[PDB]
């Protein structure tokens, strides 16, 4: 009652229950869906799962811990935007940032009612997040490796430089599951990674 | 977020109510600051503009003054450009305190190395004497300048700084306290209610069992 | 003490500033001016305003008014405090409060 | 319960109780000891208790009144220095801080478990606080007289001038009832009176 | 309890009724009577009275507009004559915060110990405000249309072409309703207009 998650019958069945998944008004009045917290949220079968994941996927735990750690950072950058301005941040953060909203919004959020986004394979999702932490990882080290230096390569040249990059990336998602198939979505995924590359082999 | 995370207390209430009332004191201190910075800003502007009108007016007066002293010792422009030893004006930096705030300003230590001793002793005589005083006067002048100029500067961007802290802790800091105050209001008078709730239950029972029995 | 005045006018200037008792030489004999005339073009105004700047010795820069009529992008993207550069005028345009960059901040204040 | 000050027992003890020493939690997790707020404690007692200090220590209550006074400013410009960062500050304030951090570290704060601070006399107490409160007075004396003269008088060429009469201030709780004596430790106090008295003489 | 629209009470009562007068205490600080805030009160009341009003005042709705107007932009223009200084004033703006402050002083403000302002009937009502109204209508035109002609005219030539005009403005609340009648004041009023627009027109 009112949103409270502090009341009897909640208090009392998440002593219960193993997985949590808790809803968020705020990111359901933008129509940000589905509104999970993924800040509040846990499973207590992250660790039951190592096997299948390494026997099926196997390299999905790495990004899995790397994406968790880019939206815990990006909480910490917020709160002190949100007093200081975005001019104190040094190009680390001001990458950080644009990586966890290139997530937020293009990743977490999936409008079901639609006929490309009804229904995501993990293949897909596995997919989706390899592309999309390649970028930060190149990013990352491209504003790191030339930092002394007196070329400082920073956001907003990485900005300029891919702005057709940066919009294949956040429509990675409208790729229907069943009108392209399999191997054109992972055919379509490993083209998209060379174009980075490239495009990241251009500014150096 | 819309509060902060705390449980309903009578104990909380205070912790809140003294925070509140601390940021509610450190705002009219910041307040206060903000406008003495700003008052020292709005006279070093006009200050400012008048050195600018009268130094520029100077600098009229040497332009014009300029060619009849220049008509006395023929032209010393390769002279002047190539023979220059060591010039005799220095500069340093020193500091002077505004509410916490450190504008930094100029010393004009006077050196004397003087190399333009020769000048045509008898080619250009209280000419060009009258013109290095003029020229030595207003280097000063605007060396006073240049030391207002730099305080302006430091000045207008801590006016900034100080009024982004001001603006930070009256439309995001107090307004959370004052909303998880209200909560805190509403979640007692909801555990008072509860607590009447039995209590008559409690009356009512015995009040059965006596006239029953 | 620490750090010298320098200068950027023309020959009447800049020997106006000598008179006043300012203009020097580097250890490398480089000098506290730049004379500008019909012959140097704009490029040289600007990696000389540069290397004024980055001259961790220098700390009042004149320079006449209308010899930064053009290079206002160099001087505007300054915005440190002790490099002070003080626009100065002459018979040929006399001071002009429109192009400033230190009453750029006094927007309304006027 | 939790350290509610109206706990229904503790709002029912503080109205029939003359004396309420008081736990400041702030002290306790700085290992402050022992851990009396000496801002909210009371004690009903003080003016029943005149006619006694005014026959055997004749000298203790204007000590005490100006210890408290002293104890009460510092508070005052605590949360001002902890905004503006104690630039601009008057010398008075720099030796009414400087002298309450003494009276702080050195006198309130004791040490049960050792064989010299278990059991405090009276007399090493009122000593003690003697010193103290005299050092403050002459401080502050030389501070304001001085004060448009020529060479200003500043707590930092005071703590220059007498540094080691700072440390037998800083060292008058290690001396012993029971290995020295009352007659040996009020000896040393009074030569340590003599001591300062000279210094501020010579100074000023 | 201290001003705070928020009790059950409070919060219901402004709920239900539909006239609501603010007596302010700032305002009673000043001298300023009847102290009502003007800002915070209002009436739902206003298109009920629009038969009445355009049965026998025909001429008030608009003024009642604009004086409201006027009022609020008076107010709203706090920030940019403080946070501003004073000087960046449009002739536009200099114009309404001298009437304004014509109308709060001798419009709102009303002292029941006089014999004249006691009662103010609605005909002595409707002719002061139209006065104001008028003159604020004129003295803007005047500035607004020599916008670009060379002949820039000011507050300042307002103020010294029409010297005793401004005056008798201001000494408009001193007509008696009993020992002058009512055709007294109405024509007094439109003498008072008359000459308002002579002193305009010999100042174009
Ligand atoms: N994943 C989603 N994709 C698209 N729309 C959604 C999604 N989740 C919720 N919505 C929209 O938000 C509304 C939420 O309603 P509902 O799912 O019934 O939530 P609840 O059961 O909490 O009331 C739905 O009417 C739907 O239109």
């Amino acid at each position: 009652p009112g949103g409270d998650f502090s009341d009897p019958v909640t208090s009392a069945t998440l002593g219960i229950v193993q997985v949590f998944w808790g809803l968020d008004k705020k990111l359901a009045q933008r129509k940000h869906f589905p509104s999970v917290n993924w800040l509040i949220s846990y499973s207590k079968y992250m660790r039951a799962l190592d096997e299948y994941y390494d026997k099926h996927f196997t390299e999905f735990v790495p990004l899995r811990t790397k994406a968790k750690e880019i939206l815990q950072e990006e909480e910490d950058l917020a709160e002190i935007v949100q007093l200081v301005g975005k001019a104190s941040l040094a190009e680390t953060d001001k990458i950080t940032l644009e990586v966890a909203k290139l997530i937020k919004d293009d990743f977490l959020q999936q409008n079901g009612y639609t006929p490309y986004d009804r229904f995501c394979p993990f293949y897909k999702t596995v997919g989706m997040l390899s592309n999309m932490i390649a970028f930060y990882d190149m990013a990352r080290r491209a504003v790191e490796t030339t930092a002394q230096s007196d070329n400082k390569i920073t956001w907003s040249i990485i900005r300029e430089h891919m702005g057709d990059i940066l919009y294949k990336l956040s429509s990675m998602k409208f790729k229907d599951p069943l009108k392209d198939g399999e191997a054109k979505i992972k055919s379509d995924y490993a083209q998209l990674l060379e174009d980075m590359q490239n495009a990241f082999r251009s500014l150096e | 977020k819309d509060r902060i995370e705390i449980f309903p207390s009578r104990m909380a209430q205070t912790i809140m109510k003294a925070r509140l009332k601390g940021a509610q004191t450190g705002r009219n201190l910041l307040k206060k600051k903000s406008d003495a910075l700003t008052l020292r800003f709005r006279q070093i502007l006009k200050k400012i503009i008048e050195t600018k009108m009268l130094m520029g007016e100077v600098m009229r007066e040497a332009a014009f003054s300029l060619a009849e002293a220049k008509f006395t010792a023929g032209d010393f422009s390769t002279t002047v450009i190539q023979n220059v030893n060591k010039a005799q004006v220095k500069i340093r930096a020193k500091k002077d305190n505004v509410a916490g705030v450190t504008l930094p300003v100029f010393e004009h230590y006077h050196e004397g190395t003087d190399s333009y001793e020769l000048t045509g002793l008898a080619r250009g005589g209280e000419q060009l004497a009258k013109l290095k005083r003029n020229y030595a006067k207003a280097v000063e002048l605007l060396v006073e300048l240049a030391s207002l100029q730099t305080s302006f500067v430091t000045l207008d961007e801590a006016i900034k700084i100080t009024n982004r802290r001001v603006n930070a802790i009256e439309h995001v800091i107090i307004p959370r306290i004052e909303r998880t105050l209200a909560y805190i209001i509403t979640e007692l008078d909801e555990r008072e209610r509860e607590e009447f709730y039995r209590l008559k239950k409690i009356q009512e029972k015995k009040k059965i069992l006596k006239e029953k029995s | 003490r620490g750090k010298l005045i320098a200068v950027i006018g023309d020959e009447d200037t800049v020997t106006g500033f000598l008179l006043g008792g300012i203009g020097e030489l580097n250890k490398n004999r480089h000098p506290n001016f730049l004379v500008v005339e019909k012959d140097t073009t704009i490029n040289e105004i600007e990696d000389t305003f540069r290397q004024f700047l980055n001259r961790d010795d220098i700390g009042i820069i004149l320079i006449n008014q209308y010899i930064a009529e053009m290079v206002r992008h160099a001087l505007d993207a300054h915005q440190q405090s002790i490099p002070a550069v003080l626009e100065i005028p002459s018979k040929e345009h006399p001071y002009d409060a429109a192009k400033d960059s230190i009453l750029r901040r006094a927007r309304g204040m006027f």
